[PDB]
């Protein structure tokens, strides 16, 4: 049951609006002085561990999204909100990369105001002209 | 904090058992449990949450 | 297979939306997948993967081998092998582009009757008493692009040049 302490401490770091010493946390959070509370802060990406004494602080978006897609080259899907959390206010950058048609975005089939962003592995008249009717002998005649 | 002590006391429990204890709507109980506990929908214990310091968590709850 | 991948990306730009293009690129990243691998790889569901799979089946874009993994643990294993077939895709794209060009290369109607007439019907429908084209049964009055198709054809011309480069 070590998962809850990190969130009550971090949301407290948001409420206090300033970094809190591990001892100040352990006294305010009334815990035995321990490395695990710091280690959860060393583990958690929403909190910054400071090399000077104790200090714990709470915690380029288009480039970050492009790097995430490149790392994602093995992954065929990602979550929209998680990318936004990694790069705060990345939904707009994701939509812009979409409009550019590179990191392209996929408009929400659930709530039409939302949009998902996806990772890039990198008209019906036009489409039917590009498709029409779709055999082997005309292909050989084509070949 | 009390519900967590139940989770060490019981590896499996229900929103009904929790609502009976906490006298709160199961919907609220289901939200926080998603954070601490996870649900198993298969087996004899199906539809019951299983866990993954407790005193530190209780003091954190008291602070917040 | 870079040229084939570029032709597939051009086909994704021409045919359908971006999600299908991304699924094709994901298949391109990983060598072989069996029927469940896109679902693990993608955040889309299997039923919706099914509508997309039906759309791919409608065309010649890719190919499916249907194989069972024999080892008798329970019901064994339904593994499907999706491998792109280049010749069928080349033939279908050529037929579509040529048919599109033929369509680009390629009138009278009565309001109440909702009939339709042509030039030969014009010679028949002409009356000497008045000056007009009259309907046959109802005797009602008769009423009733290439450059724009040529510009859209400029988009078709880059694809044709890419196909020529892929051929040689």
């Amino acid at each position: 049951h070590d998962s809850s302490k990190l969130l009550w401490a971090t949301e407290y770091i948001q409420k206090k609006g300033k970094p809190v010493l591990v001892n100040e946390l352990l006294d305010y959070l009334s815990m035995k002085k321990d490395d695990k509370v710091i280690e959860l802060l060393k583990k958690l990406d929403r909190i910054e561990f400071d090399p000077k004494k104790g200090t714990f602080k709470y915690l380029h978006s288009p480039s970050e999204l492009l790097k995430l897609l490149r790392s994602q080259v093995t992954f065929k899907g990602i979550s929209c909100k998680d990318l936004k959390d990694g790069w705060p206010q990345c939904d707009e950058t994701i939509n812009q990369l979409e409009e550019d048609s590179k990191i392209l975005v996929l408009r929400t089939k659930k709530d039409k105001t939302p949009r998902y962003v996806w990772y890039n592995s990198g008209d019906e008249e036009f489409v039917k002209m590009w498709e029409n009717v779709q055999a082997e002998l005309p292909r050989k005649l084509q070949d | 904090d009390y519900l967590f002590k139940l989770f060490d006391e019981y590896d499996y429990w229900s929103l009904k058992g929790l609502k009976e204890r906490t006298r709160q709507p199961e919907a609220h109980l289901k939200e926080c449990l998603d954070k601490v506990a996870t649900l198993v929908k298969k087996g004899p214990y199906a539809f019951k949450y299983t866990l993954r310091k407790e005193e530190e968590r209780k003091a954190t709850l008291g602070e917040l | 297979d870079d040229i084939v991948k570029n032709l597939l990306k051009f086909v994704v730009r021409g045919f359908y939306g971006g999600s299908f293009v991304l699924v094709l690129d994901a298949i391109l990243f990983h060598s072989v997948l069996a029927e469940d691998d896109l679902k693990q790889l993608l955040s889309i569901n299997k039923t919706e993967l099914g509508p997309l799979i039906a759309r791919l089946r409608s065309d010649r874009l890719i190919s499916i081998h249907k194989q069972r993994e024999y080892p008798p643990n329970s019901k064994s294993v339904e593994r499907v092998y999706y491998y792109v077939k280049y010749p069928h895709a080349i033939d279908a794209i050529k037929w579509k582009v040529h048919q599109v060009v033929q369509r680009l290369k390629d009138g009278y109607m009565c309001p109440i009757c909702l009939t339709k007439y042509t030039q030969l019907e014009a010679v028949q429908l002409l009356n000497f008493d008045r000056t007009e084209f009259l309907c046959s049964l109802c005797d009602e009055p008769l009423v009733e692009k290439q450059d724009k198709l040529n510009r859209l054809m400029d988009q078709i011309q880059p694809i044709i040049d890419s196909l020529k480069k892929i051929d040689d």
